RNA sequence: UUUUUUUUUU
RNA sequence: AUUAACAUAACAACAU
RNA sequence: UUGCGUACAUUCCUUAAUAUCUGGAACGAUAGAUUAUGAUUAGGUAGUGGAAAAAAAAAAAAAAAAAAA
RNA sequence: UGAUAUAAUUAUCGUACAAGCACUCAGCUAGUUAUUGAGAGACACUCACGAGCCCAAAA
């Protein structure tokens, strides 16, 4: 809760402890099974995730 | 009190060029003025490196015709050096004056913000684009024939044709450029002296 | 908008007090009110003050 | 009255205010009990008066430092 | 996202499974009354469907 | 003074739990010790001539 | 049973007691000094040092300039005026947290103050207006709902 | 690439300052509740013009015409 | 008095009904706090039940020794390495001082 | 204190959230599932 | 039945 | 009827 | 003479602070949506402290919730 | 094909390394407990009442 941990004498009660802040980046990681990419990447995708081709342009056009 | 009047003797290729005289703006730039005057007079002793903080026998590492000429390095004399009386670096000052005159003095800066040192440079022509980036604290009063000769030793690449070094320094014992804005009084709740006193126990 | 099909309903501003005369005033100086099982005062204050 | 809060006296006829000493005589504070009404304003008043911080416990009002006398006399004026 | 000059979207269908009695679905329930209608209008290019399930935790599935 | 008091769940917590714990009584859940089992006391493998 | 004896101190044949003060009624209470001032070092040392030089410097120091007669405007040890305006709205999904700062080195001691004041004043009104619009929006929504229900009943009647 | 290009205009003046600190821009429907004077400008403008308070503030939110950095002499932002 | 609506778009003396709670039929949906179903916060306060009672303060948790290295438990190494293994951790006395005579 | 408990919990969790499960279907969890269903049916009981 | 019970008080 | 360790088989691969 | 290679930016983006003193004794409040130039920060054995989780069992609160059916 | 890299664990001043255990997997297995204790300048949570608090065993 709150923005930060209050260390002031005003806030030293047992009622001020606990809780967790919301975080989008962290929510898609916490409590989620991990999946490896090895032996899973298609031929249509480059190393950096960019689209990849599997046919000459000439052929592509002809069969389009 | 009257402003300081420092002088510099330049030697081009081992030949006595002349003697230039500058006037420092102590009134407006006390700290800045003080720094330069102490370095010129050499009344502070050694430094970090056990070296004397004196401009005597220092080369000019940069001479660009029509733009400016840099110098003041005491450590190496190449450019990658400098040391103020206060230490390594000192905080900047209010940008009051512009760069619209020939012979104006101003401190140098490093990649960082607050990197002011002994390193200064004399402007050869108006430099509007330099406004706000540098602090102006001095003005040439006499000896433009020496600056004219010095300008001849520069190149577009910042090269030097002949050696240029300061022979002798010292202080003489006996119109201003444009302004960026209009200074006005301010409310000073905490006295200045208090800041000093705080650092010693009180 | 000027002439709706019904009388709109809106509560008192939560960022302001309430008249004492109103039955919904949890203030100590509130006027007497004859209530019955099921009567609840403005919870804005009550929830904030769960012990007083 | 001009106060949004009131204080209830003890059966014996005493104000609900006491002291508190903890950590081998190194944390001395005051305790206020039996507080009704608008306590948010009360805390402001207290802090203002005492020139000391105020903590809001679970059914009790603590104030830093010993201000028992001050509190008592303040309360008596209000009635 | 935008593609080909903003004439092509990726997101197609969104299915949301919630419950009408579970406490954990309170947020979803709330959402379904205040922001659902408001959200839908802004994104007419995306189909939204809801599925009621009593004895099952809520979730959401996305189709691209 | 009975029906017009502040709502204090904190107190109720304790009050509620009290009765519940009381109701429990005595539980017979018990586990046996090493010595409570029926067995001997002699060793099984002496240190010499057997790694 | 067991006995719990408390320790006591003796001094000049008198039982030493902690410091205590009486109550002094005041008709009007002046504003306090901002706490933020203490976050610096000049005042911190002043306070931590109990000496005649400190006590003399205190007198000279002008404390009245840092006081602001405006909610939401405060002093910062950074040498600025901080503007605070925090509000939440779950119904409309709107949350605002102003963290505006007015630097002294840019404008001045008084200019910054004034500016900050103005900014907070502005924000107040803005918020007010937004609320007033939300009410009419709600009303409109209600009306549309009612008309849709009537149209639905029409089909059942058909 | 047009050699006859002109310098970009200054920073704009938004009508509402709440959007600067809010988590989302106000919708058109919500913007309808904006009070205006006879001149057509917001009435609120009298209190405060709404000028930039810090260097590189509006640029962070993307209210600027274009993005610029230190290398660009036209730029104005905090530098370490 | 205190019953007008004072709407935007100039001035309008539109009468309104002041109700703390509503069904949304004529305005904004304002459910009562007397229902966990309709609650926005996981941990309500007002609704009284056998399943809602709270301490209003965090409670200390258990800490078992010898449960992972990363755990916030007490020391485990010191107890084993740098310590007397005698089942007493010293003489079976109450006034022991290390050879020297006790205080008394 | 082992991999086995994780498999049992995962299995359990996969069937708990359903209705109309037979005895032959439930398996070892039949008792648990019956208790769950009876517990659930408690809310529908009136005076 | 156990513990506590001001050293101040015009 | 039944998890792992362990045992065998089928399919999948070409900038070689 | 004039040169050049090189280890480490919290410039950019995303997190964290529990032995009374980081602004915060601020703001908000129907129970906190994470501060955009914000200061100090975040290597660690022994020892000490804070916090989040561990699919289960019990409880006589698993239908006042848009649209659709 | 190019570049780069000294299984893990405990003790120890010492990554100590040619020292001690382990082929692999399955099941079991090592800080348990205050009707009797506690805040003691190396760290001590919280509720009620208040110059007053608790009430033991029968019931």
């Amino acid at each position: 809760i709150a923005d930060r941990v209050r260390t002031s004498w005003t806030y030293r009660h047992s009622r001020y402890s606990g809780g967790v802040r919301f975080s989008l980046p962290r929510f898609m990681v916490t409590k989620r099974t991990y999946l490896s990419t090895k032996f899973r990447r298609p031929s249509t995708v480059t190393k950096w995730g960019n689209p990849q081709y599997t046919l000459p342009s000439n052929v592509q056009r002809e069969m389009q | 009190l009257p402003n300081p009047l420092v002088h510099l003797d330049i030697s081009i290729g081992g030949r006595d060029a002349g003697r230039m005289v500058f006037q420092l703006f102590a009134d407006t730039h006390p700290i800045t003025a003080e720094n330069f005057r102490c370095l010129c007079t050499g009344e502070t002793g050694l430094g970090y490196w056990m070296r004397p903080r004196w401009y005597k026998s220092t080369p000019f590492h940069r001479i660009v015709p029509g733009f400016m000429c840099q110098g003041g390095d005491i450590h190496r004399g190449d450019g990658r050096g400098g040391e103020c009386i206060y230490g390594q670096f000192f905080r900047d000052e209010r940008f009051l004056y512009k760069h619209s005159k020939r012979g104006l003095l101003s401190m140098a800066k490093a990649r960082r913000q607050h990197t002011n040192n002994s390193q200064f440079f004399i402007t050869f022509d108006a430099c509007p684009w330099l406004d706000g980036e540098h602090v102006v604290f001095g003005q040439l009063q006499s000896g433009a024939e020496v600056l004219d000769q010095i300008e001849e030793q520069g190149t577009p690449g910042g090269w030097r044709k002949r050696p240029v070094e300061i022979w002798n320094c010292g202080e003489l014992l006996l119109e201003r450029p444009e302004k960026l804005y209009e200074p006005s009084e301010q409310v000073i709740p905490i006295p200045d002296d208090v800041y000093i006193k705080a650092r010693r126990g009180f | 908008p000027l002439q709706p099909s019904f009388t709109p309903s809106v509560a008192f501003p939560a960022h302001k007090p309430v008249p004492l005369n109103s039955p919904l005033s949890p203030s100590v100086h509130a006027a007497p009110q004859v209530r019955r099982p099921g009567s609840v005062v403005r919870m804005n204050e009550v929830i904030r003050h769960w012990w007083s | 009255s001009h106060v949004p809060y009131k204080v209830v006296r003890t059966p014996s006829g005493n104000l609900p205010v006491y002291s508190r000493v903890r950590k081998h005589g190194t944390e001395v504070t005051t305790i206020v009990r039996h507080a009704f009404g608008d306590i948010t304003a009360m805390k402001k008043d207290l802090v203002a008066i005492c020139e000391a911080p105020v903590r809001e416990r679970l059914g009790t009002l603590e104030v830093k430092g010993l201000h028992v006398l001050k509190i008592k006399q303040w309360l008596r004026s209000l009635g | 996202m935008a593609s080909r000059g903003g004439t092509l979207w990726h997101l197609k269908e969104v299915v949301i499974q919630y419950s009408a009695s579970g406490n954990s679905s309170q947020g979803l329930r709330f959402f379904f009354r205040h922001l659902l209608h408001r959200w839908k209008q802004r994104n007419p290019q995306v189909q939204v469907h809801t599925v009621e399930n009593k004895y099952e935790a809520p979730k959401a599935t996305f189709k691209y | 003074d009975i029906f017009g008091l502040p709502l204090r769940p904190d107190i109720l917590y304790r009050c509620y739990w009290f009765y519940r714990r009381a109701i429990a009584g005595w539980t017979e859940r018990m586990q046996l010790f090493k010595w409570e089992w029926p067995g001997s006391k002699r060793k099984l493998r002496t240190q010499q001539r057997s790694g | 049973g067991t006995q719990r004896v408390v320790q006591k101190r003796r001094h000049q044949m008198r039982i030493l007691h902690p410091a205590q003060t009486a109550y002094v009624p005041v008709e009007q209470r002046p504003p306090p000094i901002p706490h933020s001032l203490t976050a610096s070092s000049t005042v911190k040392r002043l306070l931590n040092n109990n000496t005649v030089a400190a006590k003399e410097a205190a007198k000279r120091i002008n404390w009245g300039a840092y006081i602001s007669h405006q909610r939401g405007v405060r002093w910062h040890p950074q040498g600025a005026w901080r503007v605070q305006f925090s509000r939440r709205n779950h119904e409309r999904n709107f949350f605002v947290r102003c963290e505006c700062y007015f630097r002294v080195g840019t404008y001045g001691f008084q200019m910054a103050k004034d500016l900050a004041i103005r900014y907070r004043q502005r924000l107040e009104k803005e918020w007010e207006e937004l609320q007033e619009q939300w009410t009419k929006l709600d009303i409109l929504e209600a009306e549309q709902r009612a008309k849709y229900k009537e149209k639905r009943e029409e089909h059942l009647l058909l | 690439v047009d050699p006859n290009m002109t310098v970009d205009p200054p920073a704009p003046k938004p009508d509402r300052l709440l959007d600067l600190w809010a988590n989302r821009w106000l919708y058109p429907d919500e913007l309808d509740g904006i009070k205006r004077n006879e001149s057509g400008e917001p009435v609120v403008s009298e209190i405060y013009d709404g000028r930039e308070h810090q260097k590189g503030s509006y640029q962070r939110r993307g209210l600027t015409a274009s993005y610029r950095w230190y290398p660009d002499p036209q730029s104005a932002h905090w530098r370490p | 008095n205190a019953e007008r609506g004072d709407a935007d778009g100039g001035t309008s003396a539109l009468r309104v009904t002041r109700e703390q709670f509503h069904d949304g039929s004529r305005g904004l949906f304002r459910p009562h706090p007397f229902n966990r179903r309709f609650a926005r916060v996981r941990k309500p306060v007002f609704p009284i039940e056998a399943r809602n009672l709270r301490l209003m303060y965090k409670r200390k948790s258990k800490r078992r020794r010898g449960r992972g290295d990363k755990s916030n438990a007490k020391g485990i190494r010191w107890k084993h390495v740098h310590q007397q293994a005698g089942r007493y951790k010293g003489p079976r006395s109450r006034t022991f001082e290390g050879g020297k005579l006790p205080l008394y | 204190c082992n991999p086995q408990q994780t498999r049992r919990k995962q299995q359990y969790a996969s069937i708990i959230g359903k209705q109309g499960l037979s005895k032959k279907q439930c398996g070892i969890f039949w008792d648990y599932y019956k208790r769950k269903c009876k517990k659930r049916r408690s809310t529908k009981k009136f005076i």
